[PDB]
């Protein structure tokens, strides 16, 4: 996990991501750039164009509630595993999401604040984000690991 | 594969690119051995320093590569035949490593090309890296 | 990307697997839902118990799928198609799955030709399985 | 991991298996079918070929010394992270091999197997099988997770 600095950059650059906005643009770009995942989203009505996706307000909303866990997962860097306790059991056991597919996301999240910050989404500042967003896939794959 | 939305979204996106292909191409790099230090055992040979003349002009050569890519869509396997040599034969490095640099790339786009950078473009651009991954990590010959 | 030794090799391969296809499919898919049986939902009207007419009868449409394709080793996307259609579009099977059917294809001809399936062989079987993954979790159409 | 039916099963075939053939082939092939992995064993001579892998001594020989350990996991089947802790830490720590790698060997080690078994190593004997690899891989790839 994050060193005090890492951890620090990361928490501050946080305090200025709208958790509603960016969670419905990775949610829906996930859905977008790897669509076997929409597999898992059928429910979700319309996701038959990246237009569809991207305006579905299921998706909207459920992105909210992703980004949601993530702030929370902010608050608790020391303890990933435990505070992704829960998820990882729906996730794993019950919804049976291959593990693969929690890093496309991660991924996808880290692509969508460079796409909202722009510049001010330093390589540096990214370089702690990507140990973070590893920090939650790993917690979330537990019940594989 | 790419359809034929791909490769419009990949030639348009790179058109946007245009002159700063080099600049971007040397940030991917930077972003590329910050995030994932493994990578850097790969050019124990560099000055990885902060703004290594190494390093942008290492970008400059990955960005001319990824140009002639885009002019050629349609033979990527047949446009980067010497690439895959070096990359697969000689190097050897495990394919982990494109995807490291293909995600590397795309925050980079994302991040200077942010009204261009939609849904449709991002979900092309991954496809095209990743057929170029797939050449240069083949050993066709 | 397939070099003229793989394709060879996966022709001389696929030669000796001849009129057993069908076995060899239905087996694999057998493997398959044993060892990984998170493949199991995606036929929830499949009658998966040990010796299924049913999965023998699929088995007999896998193979004969890949015999289609040994024989248009140069145009896949276009040999497969309907294919990637169904796969990709119909079904969005996720992509690691295929290569839960790739390893339990090779555990299959392993076994049966241990003598025909030389390292060489394996090798190149293994980059042909990559490839027809690719064409079907792809959306190109 | 395995119940203790699975346990027996997966002990009773192994003690058919000859440790130094499988080894050697199975590391062979991993080099010739996974390019790439050649790059960590460069000292070993001739990888040219499948012809010169399959017959260099130093990968016949490290074919034997990981088969070994596999012997000895097998052994420890309920504590494979603990088993492991030392090769994880080579493996992880100082090599830096992709843990997507050691996922590779289990499956090359699964193939050997059926070539060398055919019949015997049955689709139900190979599910079995296929939990251990995951537990191995697991395992060595814990420094990471
Ligand atoms: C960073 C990784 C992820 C996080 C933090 C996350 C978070 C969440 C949360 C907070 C929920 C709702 C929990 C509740 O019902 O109280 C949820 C549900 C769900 N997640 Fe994820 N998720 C992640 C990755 C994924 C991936 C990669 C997929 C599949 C492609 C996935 C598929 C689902 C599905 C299908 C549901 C339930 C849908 C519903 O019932 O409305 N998740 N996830
Ligand atoms: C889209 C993916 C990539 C492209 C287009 C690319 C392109 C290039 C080019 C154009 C060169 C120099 C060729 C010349 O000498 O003119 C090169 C060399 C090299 N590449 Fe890549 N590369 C890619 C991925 C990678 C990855 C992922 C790595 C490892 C992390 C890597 C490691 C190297 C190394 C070590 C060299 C030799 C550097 C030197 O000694 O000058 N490449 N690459
Ligand atoms: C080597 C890769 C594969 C090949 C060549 C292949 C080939 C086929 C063929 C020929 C069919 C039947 C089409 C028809 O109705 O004529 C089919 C159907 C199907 N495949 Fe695959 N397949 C592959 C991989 C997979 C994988 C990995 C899965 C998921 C685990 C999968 C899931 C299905 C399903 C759910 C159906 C529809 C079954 C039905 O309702 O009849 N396929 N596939
Ligand atoms: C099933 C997974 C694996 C197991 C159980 C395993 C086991 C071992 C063992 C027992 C050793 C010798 C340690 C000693 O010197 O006492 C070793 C060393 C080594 N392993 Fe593996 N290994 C695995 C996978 C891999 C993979 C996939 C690679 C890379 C392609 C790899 C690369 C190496 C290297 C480079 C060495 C050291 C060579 C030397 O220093 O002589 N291992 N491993």
């Amino acid at each position: 996990m994050l060193t005090a600095e890492e951890k620090a950059a990361v928490t501050a650059f946080w305090g200025k991501v709208k958790v509603d906005e960016v969670g419905g643009e990775a949610l829906g770009r996930l859905l977008v750039v790897y669509p076997w995942t929409q597999r898992f989203f059928e429910s979700f009505g319309d996701l038959s164009t990246a237009d569809a996706v991207m305006n579905n307000p299921k998706v909207k909303a459920h992105g909210k509630k992703v980004l949601d866990s993530f702030s929370n997962g902010m608050k608790h860097l020391d303890d990933l595993k435990g505070t992704f306790a829960a998820l990882s059991e729906l996730h794993c056991d019950k919804l049976h999401v291959d593990p693969e597919n929690f890093k496309l996301l991660g991924n996808v999240l880290v692509v969508v604040l460079a796409r909202n910050f722009g510049k001010e989404f330093t390589p540096v500042l990214q370089a702690d984000f990507q140990k973070v967003v590893a920090g939650v896939a790993n917690a979330l794959a537990h019940r594989y690991h | 594969v790419l359809s034929a939305a791909d490769k419009g979204n990949v030639k348009a996106a790179w058109g946007k690119v245009g002159g700063h292909a080099a600049e971007y191409g040397a940030e991917a790099l930077e972003r590329m051995f910050l995030s994932f230090p493994t990578t850097k055992t790969y050019f124990p040979h560099f000055d990885l320093s902060h703004g290594s003349a190494q390093v942008k002009g290492h970008g400059a050569k990955v960005a001319a590569a990824l140009t002639k890519a885009v002019e050629h869509l349609d033979d990527l396997p047949g446009a980067l035949s010497e690439l895959s040599d070096l990359h697969a034969h000689k190097l050897r490095v495990d394919p982990v490593n494109f995807k490291l640099l293909s995600h590397s790339l795309l925050v980079t786009l994302a991040s200077h090309l942010p009204s261009d950078f939609t849904p449709a473009v991002h979900a092309s651009l991954d496809k095209f890296l990743a057929n170029v991954s797939t050449v240069l990590t083949s050993k066709y010959r």
